């Protein structure tokens, strides 16, 4: 599953992140502290 | 700094963990299945999958 | 009709039968401690493999580290030479007394047929050997990929060292 | 050919009206109710005219025999030919027809002169009586 | 002699690969409406493992039934699109079958 | 002249309902 | 899942790009975070910017009023 | 690339077709001038001989044609073994390549921060 994510270039990853986060939320609005936050919840 | 940055980018482009899971999956998939059944099935599909040149 | 009807037992198994299958198989196993169809739930029990390990269909029968061949080579060379010799003798027959030519024709075919029988026994011996030619092609491809990866990162490291020397000289 | 030509032009304008009502319904915003009523009535009366004209020239349509062109290649256009030359209803219309036969009790291949014929005669008369009754009711009150 | 249930179920599975057979089966209302047929379809899923998979003649139906499996949560509707979609997606589905088996 | 032609409204995706039954000999 | 190192590379690119240009003294207050650069002029505004490529120029991302 | 087996089958089909064509020419031409007929038949016989020699040079060149398949089977097994170790070695190679690339990313970041706070120091 991760081999798709880890093999696509960022030029195609950006639209994927944009569609995952929905309209309005830019690809850069994500916070690193917030990022490690949801990483912590998903790791549980 | 620029040129070493593209060197870093191109090195990162060539793959880490994903390749080793894929190699793992290959190894247990190969170990699980015996070659006898695979060769028998290949021989039995050789007639169907391969279109002979004389089949009008 | 053009399309044969669905199998009959297909219609016997509802959702209730599926959900009651566990207790049914438990009861069947407890009681047990060609299968007769005494209950409608018998078919969900996996069918047993035939003891003969054989299956018949349309008049035809069906049933380790990969997971004197010189005699066969010389036999095929002498058979080819004899086939050429018999072709020459048969065309000579056509030349002089063609009326009985067929008397040899099928004979030659038999040799061809015997070459085809050798080339049939030779298949379970070539078909698996396809996996071998595949072996070296992916092996050499991965070696090429690997070698170009240490080459490119060594030439990057060399560039980095050259830059380090250049900046040290400018100090 | 004249009857089929008239059939063609009228069917073409009906299809044009259908395309119209389609591309004014496909908009994300619904127009005013009145425009929808006007389009509905125009297209629906046009469908009535289609039905009536199809009814008028049944003989010309029946006399015509369908045959593929010698120049038309069937080897490459057999799918297109089989798209046009097959004519069965949608299944939801045939099952609706079967449900209508079952609901009405009507079936039309064994009927003979016994009870159903006396019922058939006893139906004519209600229609005529109702028509006469409503004519009398209309005449009773002066509507002018 | 009377064939065993092995033979008839295997022949049904291999005949499921035909697009015409699938279109005909989905044409009738009671075949999809009856839960018995889909229950049998889910029962047939256990042939994707050996040694049963060694007895198959056409591996394409292996995905088709699985595709038919998807049909229970995708809806009948889509019956018309079945031939076009199978013709269009034949390449990648054959490729994934080859990846599942040939590798 | 002709104000506008009709848009192509072909429906090849239509599955058709041709009854097939006399196949057995 | 590469998002962390992509954002770090974006921050580095933004930092080098703003090092390329001589920022004004009133704009000396800048912050780098999450592939974004923040310029907060007090009682005036807070502008958040980013870039897609090292050669590509900066583009507007977000703005807040003070 | 084309498999040695498929080439051998193409060669024996071409040989059969050549014999059929030669005998058809003989059957439909016996009676054409004798000199032209003899020259054409000499060409056909040279073709027969050459086809025979590609047949001979292809049937003795199947790779391992004189090698018993069981040593084919140990060599294959040890090939997958040494393969397992070679992707293992590639897994240490790529992990230490990533480690040096991360060390390179850290010194880049430190140097960039030094540049930034130096040129904003004055």
């Amino acid at each position: 599953p991760h081999e798709i994510y880890g093999s696509m270039p960022l030029e195609q990853l950006i639209p994927i992140i944009l569609r995952q986060r929905g309209p309005g939320f830019k690809f850069v609005d994500l916070n690193e502290k917030e990022l490690q936050n949801e990483i912590k919840q998903l790791g549980s | 700094l620029e040129i070493l940055n593209e060197c870093h980018d191109e090195l990162k482009a060539l793959p880490l963990e994903q390749v080793e899971f894929e190699k793992n999956t290959i190894l247990q998939q190969r170990s699980k299945i015996n070659s006898t059944e695979l060769l028998d099935y290949a021989t039995k599909l050789s007639k169907f999958t391969k279109i002979p040149p004389t089949f009008d | 009709s053009l399309y044969p009807p669905p199998p009959p037992y297909v219609k016997f198994f509802t959702q209730s039968n599926l959900e009651k299958l566990p207790k049914y198989k438990e009861k069947k196993a407890a009681s047990a401690k060609e299968e007769e169809i005494t209950c409608a739930l018998d078919y969900l029990i996996p069918p047993p493999m035939p003891k003969n390990q054989q299956y018949r269909a349309f008049g035809s029968i069906w049933q380790e580290n990969e997971s004197n061949y010189q005699y066969k080579i010389q036999e095929l060379r002498k058979l080819l030479k004899s086939l050429l010799l018999n072709y020459l003798e048969l065309i000579g027959v056509l030349s002089i007394n063609p009326d009985m030519y067929e008397r040899k024709v099928e004979n030659i075919r038999t040799i061809l047929v015997n070459i085809h029988h050798l080339l049939n026994e030779y298949r379970p011996h070539q078909s698996r050997e396809s996996l071998i030619m595949l072996l070296e092609e992916q092996l050499e491809y991965k070696r090429g990929e690997i070698r170009e990866i240490e080459q490119v990162c060594k030439q990057v490291h060399d560039k980095l060292t050259s830059i380090q020397d250049t900046l040290r000289t400018g100090s | 050919g004249q009857a089929l030509d008239a059939v063609r032009m009228r069917l073409a304008q009906l299809t044009h009206s259908l395309r119209r009502i389609r591309d004014e319904m496909s908009k994300a915003e619904l127009p005013q109710w009145y425009t929808l009523q006007s389009q509905l009535n125009v297209t629906l009366s046009q469908l009535v005219s289609v039905t009536s004209t199809l009814q008028h020239f049944q003989e010309t349509l029946d006399s015509t025999v369908v045959y593929p062109l010698p120049k038309f290649p069937t080897t490459s256009h057999e799918s297109l030919v089989t798209t046009l030359l097959r004519k069965k209803n949608i299944p939801e219309v045939d099952e609706w027809m079967k449900y209508v036969r079952e609901t009405s009790g009507v079936t039309t291949a064994l009927l003979k002169d016994e009870e159903i014929e006396k019922l058939l005669q006893q139906d004519r008369e209600i229609t005529n009586w109702a028509r006469t009754t409503f004519r009398n009711e209309y005449g009773k009150h002066d509507f002018k | 002699p009377l064939p065993t249930r092995f033979e008839v179920e295997l022949e049904f599975i291999q005949s499921l690969a035909n697009i015409q057979y699938v279109t005909y089966l989905l044409t009738q209302q009671q075949i999809w409406k009856s839960p018995n047929f889909k229950n049998y379809l889910k029962y047939l899923e256990y042939w994707c493992n050996p040694p049963y998979s060694q007895c198959i003649v056409y591996p394409n139906c292996l995905f088709i039934l699985k595709l038919l499996n998807g049909f229970m949560e995708s809806a009948l509707e889509g019956l018309d699109e079945l031939p076009k979609i199978i013709q269009l997606q034949g390449p990648q589905w054959m490729n994934e079958m080859v990846e599942r088996w040939a590798n | 002249p002709s104000y506008s032609p009709t848009s192509p409204s072909y429906s090849p995706t239509s599955p058709s309902y041709s009854p097939t039954s006399p196949s057995y000999s | 899942g590469l998002i962390l190192q992509r954002l770090k590379d974006l921050n580095l690119t933004v930092s080098i790009k703003i090092a390329l240009m001589n920022i004004p003294k009133p704009l000396n207050s800048y912050h780098i975070k999450n592939g974004r650069i923040y310029f907060t002029v007090p009682n005036e505004f807070e502008i958040q910017l980013s870039t897609v490529n090292r050669q590509s120029p900066l583009f507007f991302v977000d703005l807040k009023l003070l | 690339m084309t498999d040695r087996l498929t080439q051998l089958q193409i060669c024996l089909d071409q040989m059969t077709e050549q014999f059929c064509a030669t005998l058809n020419y003989i059957d439909k031409n016996h009676g054409v001038p004798p000199e032209e007929f003899s020259n054409t038949i000499d060409e056909l016989s040279t073709d027969i001989i050459l086809k025979t020699r590609q047949i001979n040079k292809l049937i003795d060149s199947l790779p391992g044609v004189d090698v018993s398949a069981e040593e084919q089977l140990r060599k294959i097994d040890m090939l997958q073994k040494k393969l397992v170790e070679v992707e293992d070695e590639k897994i240490e190679a790529i992990k230490k390549k990533e480690k040096l690339l991360r060390h390179v990313d850290s010194l880049i970041e430190d140097f960039v921060d030094g540049i930034a706070n130096s040129k904003k120091s004055t």
